DNA sequence: CTATGATGCCC
DNA sequence: GGGCATCATAG
DNA sequence: GTGCATGTATTG
DNA sequence: CAATACATGCAC
């Protein structure tokens, strides 16, 4: 086990194809190889570590989801990367995940119910953000914009017919970034976590640097540097073909 | 303020005027809300008489506050007495009050509430005043806080309505300080939302439950008051002005001097600029385009020069509001405004890292020109603060300023001097303050209470330089 | 094309927009007794006369009660106005506006409706009495704002026919004795087609024949209003006396008779001898007697039939001009047969005061008209009790008589131009009823119009008496 | 000795206060219009007052017969100085005096099942009709607007405005004539009863033209005589012993 | 929202 | 008795 | 299959 | 009623 988890730099708990760490378990890893990119799809956030690929038409996939690089997976998540950005839970163990797929062709446990009790906002992926919370709640503040209007902002930015129109539509995002840095000044990092995650989720390249200005920094602020590494190299390589042996 | 005709009477906005008679002007706006059973409604009434023809009318308009609604035009063919009676009847119907004593208004429960409404110069100084005193940009800012950020649904409000807002927020502060989630809290929020207009769409108006949400309300309400004073300041002037921004500068009445790059002051402040750009504000750098000398009358004798611990501290603020400040200086949290919203108590807030306060400038990629102020503040004996506490004012016991202790800050060994002030030159470094009880602030901050303990001395013209976008 | 007064700012400044067949004006009505709805919605496109600006006027409320309105002006964007108009029309109907002719109402939506938006002094006195257009409008306002039966305005003949169709369905329904769900939908259909105001109360179920019959009388008044306002239309071509063209529209010779003639005397005596005793709150005076000459009836009259008698007929002051233009009309086939207690046809009495009650003379208006007509009963059928199915009961017979207790006896009868005049006094006829009530007075109903020949019209002062 | 009482009365009787009326003959105090004996200003011929109380409100109790040929259907109470309303107060004189000190039987509930209209006094009309319900038709107008008509006629300042305002009543009489022609007599019964209830003298003749005739049509000639004499003598002094 | 009313409670 | 203010309902 | 409008509920 | 917005089956 130990060399596998040294290779992925993460702790792993004890017609489909098993991938990710299973590649090493299959010995398929024996061919410069950055396992921080190993099986990371176009829409896989650093919290989500993909372990199974399925239908390539919809890019349906299953993965370990760790909220922080020093913690265990909090669930197995699923997403159809060619279809949408929604991450749907897929059980608390590999047994639960495979039976969910098998029945589909516990998903949310009591500890996961505690995580949902810790879910402060769903942030376009529906899984929620977790921030450590003191008695004065510093660490998070809510965004001044709702989810639908944020989706509207991303919509009007991406459909602008020119770069000047795009940057002009970027102005509420710029002010939202200003308030995010305000929150950073008062240590309310979960706000920038929400904004940067949404910019990641939209998938247009126009948000890569600004989220890359915020979300690694925030993960730097969150002391989650492995995720910062993942997001930098991922923004450099968020691909539609994601096998590390290519 | 001045009384315009609401444009919604398009067939009569141009041929008719709202009727007035001294004190009693037959125009009134009512708001009602009841989150318990989901009432959220407005009602404007305006009595309009034509300029050309002798005919009086009442215009009424209704809907959700924020969402423009159904209107009615009731003409009377010049029978103003019946029309005024109708006006008064509709008023009592909605208010249970007589109309004529609108000044002595007392809202009654389960009825609508009223509300109350409203060229020889350097080119660089011209750019600065045009930046701060342009009536167009202030108009655009107000429009942004109504239809871009739906913060002022009906429109504007009065200074006294702002004070009532502060008063109601104080009551809310008292309420939340008791943490009970029953009826009185809901009615107090109703009192708030009636005095302070919101737009919530379909969902029930949420309970304002944390101090952070209160603080957002605080920023909103102060921003509104700032709008009022900003629009009041930009009032035009006669007697041969030939360039209205110069009378705006007279309204500022503050000596402001341009500085050369070759001065020692410019070099050391640019050094200070570069040294104190926080690295976690790495979406931009900051360039010194200009530095302006500030001389606000009367502060010299009033400044607490007697107090030690004199340092030069930043204060950043939006592109627009400086016009108030340059006329009037910085102010502490209003007495009516609750003290508990401000994480280190009330007073005037200053930073020792240029970029943190510089975040409050709201600069943009298209609009790359921003201002930073430096102020000399004689802190005296500082109270050292680990964690946010609005009760900072009581812990002084004779003291004159508080320092909120951040993890990162420049070190006293690296400090320089300017004009007898100790200049805390950067870069930021570890401060070794830790908290085994709560968290530790990222960066130091300084809080003062007496406004006379501050002497604004230079204004920094700061080009906020952002970078690549994808 | 009249403009709705409700748009006061543009009633003098604008006119309703139309395009050929399709006129951009519409009135919609909806009612639902289950959910107690009674609502209207009129929309009118108004374009100003001076400047090019189109507008939609909408008004909604309870039918009868003038209501909430909206004016949307467009400054000459006719396309915007048409889109908005048709949008609102579909919103209220789910029907396209342009094919307004091929309309089909759908449940849970409004229904459409259709609107209209040298002679002697004595004969001149008669025509001015009956052709008084001011008085006709007074009758119209009296049947729109005094008697709120057709509140919003007028209707067309075919809409009235649709009313008859719905009346037929209601008649069939009640004939099946079921007051259930289909009855509610049919009544809703009725009250949508025919404008009512029930105020707050739920519109009532039409439960007996009586409500049917009053609606029938209402509808007859409606049809009379339609034909009357069409006929009292004044004419140009330099007439110098418009009542003469109104007289042309009568096309019926009406001659003044002297009081001293034998026939005038016997008719006045006839008036007096047949004065019913239970109508003694007033008397009747023969002021004058008019000779009636209706074109085409002479060749049409059934002289062949025996049992020819002179019979009374009274009716309100206003419709005489139509009658003198058209004669009396028989019950329309569409209209339910069962509303008329002895079936359809033309109604005449042998009792002067009983028929004379139908003239609507007044204390202030003490003048009435009575018509006498020669009606050949032929083999008349004797009827004791109301039965609308009498038309099947003829089988070779030619008219029906409803058998009253009190009536003149044949011994006192006199003659006029070889016609039998059933002169009074009323006395018992010795007929009685061993199952139910007995009719107070006889009545005569004919089916063939050709068995009627109008002879004289009676100018009668209905003289009322002390009032307190 | 009831026979001479009822011969004086021409009616059949069933088997701090003063008893009046027919008990007066039982008292023999008659030692004279008995059709009008103790008949108050608002007492219809159907109502024969037998007990007087407070003269301030002119409270009184009486036998109530729907027709002169039957026994009383109930005993009513009315305050002639207060209103035109006759209030049911028992089934006999004993029940009524106990109430002032059963109000509705099963028989009265059956009469209420036959009650066709209230006619401003609230006690209800019962009219015999045939199998096709002929005998009754509704007025085209509601009671409240009739009350408004009566109020507007009585408040008219001149003879011309009264004659003009009388027009809905005149045409209602015309439709009453129509109903009489079609044997729906109850319409005229209701109209006469309501105008009697209003009490203004302006209707005393015209109701007297219709309502007795209706009773003539109802073969209730005794009540027609009573209403003739009453309309001739509806005084505020009505004791024939004075 | 208008708007209009049953109703009822009060000087 | 007259008038306006909860409830209600329809538009 | 995708705009797209419709039908239903709430509030005003 | 107007007018909104939101779940939903239907034509290019």
């Amino acid at each position: 086990r130990k060399e596998v988890e040294n290779h992925y730099k993460l702790s792993l708990p004890e017609g489909l194809q098993l991938v990710g760490p299973y590649d090493i378990l299959a010995g398929k890893h024996k061919t410069g190889l950055n396992f921080n990119l190993h099986w990371r799809f176009y829409y896989d956030p650093p919290e989500f570590q993909t372990i199974i690929i399925g239908d390539n038409k919809t890019q349906y996939h299953m993965g370990y989801f760790r909220d922080s690089p020093d913690e265990f997976p909090v669930y197995v998540g699923i997403n159809e990367a060619k279809k949408n950005c929604i991450i749907v839970p897929n059980g608390d163990n590999v047994f639960a995940a495979v039976k969910l797929f098998l029945t589909k062709k516990e998903q949310r446990t009591v500890k996961m119910k505690q995580r949902d009790k810790k879910v402060v906002t769903k942030t376009f992926h529906g899984a929620g953000l977790v921030v450590p919370v003191d008695k004065n709640d510093v660490g998070y503040r809510e965004l001044p914009e709702t989810d639908a209007d944020l989706k509207r902002i991303c919509k009007t930015i991406v459909e602008a017919a020119s770069d000047e129109e795009r940057l002009k539509a970027f102005a509420p995002i710029q002010e939202m970034m200003t308030f995010v840095q305000f929150a950073n000044d008062e240590c309310d990092y979960g706000m920038g976590l929400e904004l940067g995650m949404d910019l990641f989720c939209y998938g247009s390249h126009y948000f890569h640097k600004v989220a890359g200005q915020l979300l690694p920094l925030a993960y730097n602020l969150l002391k989650r540097n492995l995720f910062a590494e993942i997001i930098e190299e991922h923004l450099a390589n968020r691909s539609q073909e994601n096998i590390d042996q290519l | 303020g001045k009384a315009p005709v609401d444009p919604e009477c398009t067939a009569k906005v141009g041929k008719a005027h709202v009727y007035c008679e001294g004190n009693d002007v037959y125009d009134v706006m009512l708001n009602q809300t009841n989150l318990q059973f989901n009432n959220n409604k407005y009602y404007l009434i305006q009595l309009l008489e034509d300029d050309a023809q002798r005919n009086f009318s009442v215009w009424m308009r209704w809907g959700r506050v924020g969402k423009m609604g159904q209107h009615s035009l009731v003409a009377c063919s010049g029978n103003l007495n019946k029309a005024k009676e109708i006006f008064q009847k509709k008023f009592l119907d909605k208010t249970k009050n007589n109309w004529e004593d609108r000044e002595k208004f007392e809202k009654v429960p389960g009825k609508y509430d009223m509300l109350q409404m409203d060229s020889q110069l350097d080119l660089r100084v011209q750019e600065l005043i045009k930046l701060i005193c342009n009536v167009q940009a202030m108009e655009e800012m107000m429009m942004e806080m109504k239809y871009n950020t739906k913060k002022a649904p009906l429109g504007k409000l009065t200074v006294a309505q702002i004070k009532a807002g502060y008063q109601s927020l104080k009551k809310i502060e008292d309420c939340i300080r008791a943490g009970q989630h029953g009826r009185a809290l809901m009615e107090a929020c109703n009192e708030f939302y009636t005095r302070i207009p919101h737009d919530f769409g379909l969902r029930t108006p949420p309970l304002i439950r944390t101090q952070k949400e209160l603080s957002e309300k605080i920023q909103l309400l102060e921003a509104l008051g700032d709008i009022e004073i900003a629009i009041k300041l930009v009032k035009t002037e006669l007697q041969s002005p030939e360039h209205p921004l110069d009378q705006h500068y007279r309204n500022l009445h503050c000596a402001l001097r341009p500085l050369d790059h070759e001065s020692y002051e410019f070099k050391v402040i640019s050094q200070y600029l570069q040294s104190t750009h926080a690295p976690t504000h790495s979406d931009y750098t900051m360039t010194l385009l200009d530095l302006f000398e500030v001389e606000k009358d009367g502060e010299k004798e009033a400044f607490r020069e007697d107090l030690h611990n004199r340092m030069l501290l930043w204060h950043g603020s939006r592109m627009s509001n400086w016009v108030g400040i340059l006329s009037h200086g910085l102010r502490i949290a209003p007495p009516e405004a609750p003290i508990t919203g401000y994480m280190f108590g009330k007073g005037i807030y200053f930073a020792d890292m240029s970029s943190k306060s510089a975040n409050y400038c709201f600069a943009s990629r298209l609009k790359n020109t921003g201002l930073l102020l430096l102020s000399e503040v004689a802190l005296g004996q500082c109270n050292e603060l680990l964690e946010a506490n609005p009760k900072a004012e009581g812990l002084l016991q004779g003291k004159h300023s508080t320092k909120g202790l951040g993890k990162m800050a420049p070190s006293s060994a690296h400090f320089v001097t300017l004009n007898g002030s100790t200049v805390p030159l950067g870069p930021a470094s570890d401060t070794g303050i830790l908290n085994p009880d709560g968290y530790t602030l990222n960066y130091n901050e300084y809080i003062v209470y007496n406004p006379n303990q501050v002497r604004m001395r230079y204004l920094l013209k700061v080009q906020f330089n952002f970078l690549q976008l994808w």
